[PDB]
C-alpha cells in the first residue's frame, strides 16, 4: 500500500482548474467568463 | 550574446541561447528585453 | 450629422481630443513535440527554412 | 422504380466510400495531423466489418 | 453673419467607444479558399469574403 | 519504389530551373517572381479531430455515448460489443500502459514533457525480444527516469523508486537495456546530451535546496561548491547525490542557517554518518569550494565554518 | 494623465497654470471658480479643461522604474 498512490492529487487539481477555466461545472455552461477589463465601470 | 533586465530587482544581465532565463542575482523567471539604442523618429502632431 | 452622424472639431483632435491608445500582445511558445522534435526562437535564413 | 430506386436496395451491402475532397485531413500547425470525422467513422466500420469476418 | 436661429451651446460629456472604422473596413479580389467547400474563408483578419 | 506523383511549379516562360517562387497568401497566388506570371491560382488555406502521430501512430477510435434521448439498454450492449475487439486488443495494452504512465508522472506533479516523453520511451523499446521477462513496472520506471532525463529535469533513483516500487536489480538492469535500444535505433532511424551523464548533481541541488527551504543565496553558492567539487579526486568517485547534499551542508554553516546535519540527512534520506564523513573531506579546500565573489564582498567569511 | 498643453477649443496654453491652479486651491484656500478666474481663464472652456483635469501620472509614478540606470 502506498499513500502517495492510493490518493491522486490531480483529480481534485485537474477538476476545478478544467471547471474553472471552461464553463462548464461538473465532473451548466457559461458559470464563468473572462473578466471584463476594457474599463473600469465595466 | 543579448542583455535583458529583470522584472523585479531590475538587474541588467546578458543572456545567450544556452543560458537558462533567470536572474541570476534573485532568481526571477520574468526578464524584459533592454530597449533598443538606435534612434527613432517621432512625428510631434 | 443627419441621422445619428455627427460634426467634430479637426483643430480638437489635432490638439489631442478623444485620442487614445492601443495594445495589442502576441503570446508564442517553443512547443517540444516529444523527445525528438522541438522549436526555438531564431531569425530564420531564407538557405535554411 | 425497377430502373433506379428497388426495394431491395435500401438494405446495404457494399459501402461506397466517399474521396478524400469529402473528407479533408485538416492540420493547425502542420507538425500535427488531423482527420475529418467522417475518416474516424469509415475506420471504425472497417474494424467492426474486419472483426466480424474474423468471428463468423 | 449671424445665424437666423439660436444655438443650444454648452458643455457635455462624451466617450469614445470601442468602435473603429480602421477595424472593421476590408475588401476582397481573391483569396484563400476553404480546404472542404473551396469558397471565401471567413473572418476580416484572415482575408475573408 | 512507387508512383512519383510529384509536382513542380517552374515558369513557363522563364524556363529558369530551380524558379523563384513568391506565394501571395493574401491574393491566395503562386507567382513567379521574375516575370510575374501566376502559377497557380485558387490558393486554399469543428470537422476534424486531434490526432497524435508519433505516440499513437494510426489508430483511429470513436467512442460511444449517451445523447440528449437515449434508452441505457442500447448503450451498456454497445460498449460490451466494442470492448470485444481482437485486433484493437493489441492496442489496448500499449494505451493502457500510457494509461498508468500518466497517473505515475501525474502524481509526481511532473511536466507534461516528461509524460510525453515516458509513454514514447515506452512505445519505442516495447515489443522487442530483450525486453521480455522484466517486469512491466521496472519497464514504466525506466521510461519515466529517461523521460525526466531528456527535460533537464533529471530525478534521482531514489525518487523514482518512491512512487514504482521496483527494486535495484531489475531498474538499473531494465534502464541500461532501455538505454541500449534507444541507442540502436537513434543512429539507425537525437537521443542523448551532456545531460544524459549518470552523475549532472547540478540539476539535483535546486531541488534538494527547496526542500531545505534555504535562500536562492545559498542555492546559488550550492551550485558553485558542487561544481568546484569535482576537481577533488578523493570525492569526485562518490554518488551525485552525496556530492550535492555535502555540499548543500556546506553552504548551510557557511551561511549560519539554523539546520543540523541530522535534518539534511532526514529529509533526502542520507545517513548522518556520510554527511560528517564527508564534510571532512571538503573542508580541507574550502578555498576552492567557495565563490570568490561573496567571500571579497564579506556576506561569508571563511572563519564561519566549524572545524574538526 | 497630465495637464493637456493646450485647450481643446480655442488652443489657448493651459499646461502651464496646472501647479498655480494647486498652489491656489491648497495654500491660499481659494474655492475653485476663484482660482481658475486668478489664473486667467474667463472662457469656460478653458475652465472646465482645467476643472476637470485628472492627474494620474502622480498614480503611476508610484511604481518602480521598468529599468533603473
Ligand atoms: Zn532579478
Ligand atoms: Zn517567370
Ligand atoms: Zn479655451
Amino acid at each position: 500500500f502506498n499513500m502517495k498512490l492510493a490518493i491522486n492529487a490531480k483529480t481534485i487539481t485537474s477538476g476545478l482548474k478544467y471547471a474553472l477555466a471552461t464553463g462548464n461545472w461538473g465532473e451548466r455552461a457559461g458559470v464563468s467568463q473572462v473578466l471584463n477589463r476594457y474599463t473600469y465601470s465595466s | 550574446t543579448l542583455k535583458y533586465i529583470c522584472a523585479e530587482c531590475s538587474s541588467k544581465l546578458s543572456l545567450s541561447r544556452t543560458d537558462a532565463v533567470r536572474c541570476k542575482d534573485c532568481g526571477h523567471r520574468i526578464l524584459l528585453k533592454a530597449r533598443t539604442k538606435r534612434l527613432v523618429q517621432f512625428e510631434a502632431r | 450629422n443627419q441621422e445619428d452622424s455627427m460634426i467634430m472639431n479637426q483643430s480638437s483632435i489635432d490638439r489631442g481630443l478623444f485620442r487614445s491608445l492601443f495594445f495589442r500582445s502576441y503570446m508564442d511558445q517553443e512547443k517540444k513535440y516529444g523527445m525528438s522534435i522541438t522549436e526555438t526562437f531564431e531569425k530564420p535564413q531564407r538557405t535554411n527554412t | 422504380n425497377e430502373v433506379f430506386s428497388r426495394p431491395e436496395w435500401m438494405i446495404l451491402t457494399c459501402l461506397p466510400v466517399p474521396p478524400p475532397p469529402v473528407r479533408p485531413s485538416i492540420s493547425f500547425n502542420e507538425s500535427q495531423r488531423g482527420e475529418d470525422d467522417l475518416t474516424f467513422k469509415l475506420a471504425d466500420i472497417l474494424k467492426a466489418n474486419i472483426s466480424l469476418e474474423t468471428l463468423e | 453673419k449671424k445665424l437666423m436661429a439660436q444655438i443650444f451651446f454648452g458643455p457635455t460629456y462624451y466617450q469614445r467607444l470601442r468602435h473603429m472604422v480602421d477595424d472593421k473596413i476590408h475588401a476582397r479580389a481573391r483569396g484563400p479558399m476553404q480546404v472542404l467547400t473551396r469558397q471565401p474563408v471567413e473572418g476580416r483578419s484572415r482575408d475573408g469574403g | 519504389r512507387g508512383p512519383n506523383l510529384n509536382i513542380v511549379l517552374t515558369c513557363p516562360e522563364c524556363k529558369v530551373y530551380p524558379p523563384k517562387i513568391v506565394e501571395r497568401f493574401s491574393e491566395g497566388d503562386v507567382v513567379c517572381a521574375l516575370c510575374g506570371l501566376v502559377l497557380s491560382d485558387k490558393l486554399v488555406d469543428r470537422v476534424g479531430e486531434a490526432s497524435n502521430p508519433l505516440l499513437d501512430g494510426n489508430n483511429l477510435s470513436t467512442r460511444i455515448g449517451k445523447g440528449e434521448t437515449t434508452d441505457m439498454r442500447f448503450t451498456k450492449e454497445l460498449n460490451k460489443a466494442q470492448g470485444k475487439n481482437v485486433m484493437d486488443k493489441k492496442d489496448n495494452e500499449v494505451q493502457a500502459a500510457f494509461a498508468k504512465i500518466t497517473m505515475l508522472c501525474d502524481a509526481a506533479e511532473l511536466p507534461k514533457i516528461v509524460k510525453d516523453c515516458a509513454k514514447e520511451a515506452y512505445k519505442l523499446c516495447h515489443d522487442e525480444k530483450t525486453l521480455k521477462g522484466k517486469s512491466m513496472e521496472s519497464i514504466m520506471a525506466a521510461s519515466i527516469l529517461i523521460g525526466c532525463r531528456r527535460a533537464e529535469v533529471a530525478r534521482t533513483f531514489k525518487e523514482i523508486q518512491s512512487l514504482i516500487h521496483v527494486k535495484t536489480k531489475e531498474f538499473g538492469k531494465t534502464l541500461n537495456i532501455m538505454k541500449n535500444i534507444l541507442r540502436g535505433k537513434s543512429e539507425d532511424g537525437k537521443i542523448d546530451t551532456d545531460n544524459m551523464s549518470g552523475a549532472q548533481n547540478l540539476t539535483y541541488i535546486p531541488r534538494f535546496c527547496s526542500h531545505l527551504g534555504l535562500p536562492m543565496q545559498v542555492t546559488t553558492s550550492a551550485e558553485y561548491t558542487a561544481k568546484k567539487c569535482k576537481e577533488i579526486k578523493e570525492i569526485a568517485g562518490k554518488s551525485p547525490i552525496t556530492i550535492a547534499v555535502v555540499s548543500i551542508y556546506l553552504n548551510i554553516l557557511l551561511f549560519q542557517i539554523p539546520i543540523t546535519a541530522a535534518k539534511v540527512g532526514q529529509t533526502l534520506q542520507v545517513t548522518e554518518g556520510t554527511i560528517k564523513s564527508g564534510y571532512k573531506i571538503l573542508y580541507e579546500h574550502r578555498d576552492k569550494l567557495v565563490d570568490p565573489q561573496l567571500i571579497a564582498n564579506g556576506v561569508v567569511s571563511l572563519d564561519n565554518l566549524p572545524g574538526v | 494623465m497630465i495637464v493637456p498643453v493646450r485647450c481643446f477649443s480655442c488652443g489657448k496654453v493651459v499646461g502651464d497654470k496646472w501647479e498655480s491652479y494647486l498652489n491656489l486651491l491648497q495654500e491660499d484656500e481659494l474655492d475653485e471658480g476663484t482660482a481658475l478666474s486668478r489664473l486667467g481663464l474667463k472662457r469656460y472652456c478653458c475652465r472646465r479643461m482645467i476643472l476637470t483635469h485628472v492627474d494620474l501620472i502622480e498614480k503611476f509614478l508610484r511604481y518602480n522604474p521598468l529599468e533603473k540606470r
